């Protein structure tokens, strides 16, 4: 919606959909949790989406965690604050 | 996540039929006994001048508790995003708007007079209702007392599961093609039967997405046949997650 953060949800997008899968089904990737309508706490995805996965897909800097909700918002991801 | 998807959650719009001018939104997994509730024969209800109360229409297929929450509380306050026709244009809003666009997500009327304001409100509206979102009706066990309020709708869909899954039957995946060992990674399986097509769980929505994270509708490659993305996964959740509940339906 807003002119910036439509470039910064085209890195989330990426780096959520790039993640390698999971190998263990009862530990599941960020991308697959969202596949399956889990709830999506913002604290724990924001957390890993600067871990280091946003400076993969080329975004250098950090992401606060209202963005993210709103990303999770236009992709129809259920989510919730902790 | 740590249980599977719930077999019914609901959110629902109550109207007195002391005064058809109050309405009243909540939810439930189980509309009956909340509606048992709501007219003092279960205990448990938040007034008894407007009872009997009746559900007039819900929304059905909320697939965690937490999404028919944030559903619900999206009705109960349109000046954040009063009447049946407030209501009905609200709620039909709300399933345009893209934090639930995408949900497997069905509306189910019972009152003919609701029903009616929801078909004038869609003649008159902005933008067409996605297609794949179902409108059904049921008038005058009929109503809410026909909804399942339990697994049982899909029960030889989890049992064809329990066979190719136990037995490593998987093969390889539908998609990719590569084979899958047994437990590696999160298997989907499709929903038709007499097909054992299976394939990573990421692989089916790279290919019902053909921008977007959420696949809605689909079809399947190896038989052919539709599938909507809310039942594949009220399976795969209920097979990774739900070992008891996938006892108690199958009586194993
Ligand atoms: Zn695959
Ligand atoms: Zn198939």
């Amino acid at each position: 919606p807003t002119d910036q953060q439509v470039s910064l949800f085209r890195y989330i997008t990426q780096a959520v959909v790039t993640a390698p899968r999971a190998k263990d089904p009862a530990n599941p990737s960020w991308h697959e949790k969202m596949l399956m309508y889990d709830p999506i706490i913002l604290e724990d995805l924001t957390a890993w989406l600067n871990s280091g996965q946003l400076d993969r897909v080329g975004y250098d800097g950090e992401v606060a965690p209202g963005d993210v909700k709103k990303w999770c918002e236009s992709k129809s991801v259920c989510c919730l604050w902790r | 996540q740590c249980k599977p998807i719930p077999a019914l959650y609901t959110v629902y719009v109550l109207r007195s039929t002391v005064r058809h001018a109050s309405l009243y939104i909540g939810s439930t997994p189980n509309p009956p006994r909340r509606l048992k509730q709501h007219n003092g024969l279960v205990p448990g209800g938040a007034r008894s001048s407007l009872r009997p109360w009746e559900m007039v229409a819900l929304v059905s297929g909320f697939p965690s508790m937490v999404a028919a929450l944030k559903f619900q509380w999206a009705l109960t306050n349109p000046h954040l995003s009063r009447s049946l026709a407030s209501v009905v244009a609200n709620l039909h809003l709300l399933l345009r708007v893209p934090s639930f666009a995408r949900w497997p997500l069905r509306v189910h009327f019972f009152r003919r007079d609701v029903f009616a304001a929801w078909e004038k409100w869609c003649a008159a509206a902005s933008e067409r209702l996605r297609p794949s979102l179902a409108v059904v009706t049921d008038f005058e066990c009929w109503g809410i007392h026909a909804l399942p309020l339990d697994y049982e709708p899909i029960k030889d869909y989890v049992a064809k599961g329990q066979e190719i899954f136990e037995f490593e039957r998987q093969g390889a995946c539908v998609v990719c093609r590569e084979e899958m060992a047994s437990g590696d990674g999160l298997q989907a399986l499709c929903t038709n039967q007499g097909c054992d097509g299976v394939g990573h769980l990421s692989c089916w929505s790279r290919h019902f997405l053909k921008d977007s994270i959420l696949p809605v509708q689909g079809q399947c490659p190896k038989c052919g046949g539709e599938m909507e993305w809310g039942n594949m996964m009220k399976e795969l959740t209920l097979r990774t997650r739900g070992q008891k509940e996938v006892e108690k339906l199958l009586k194993r």
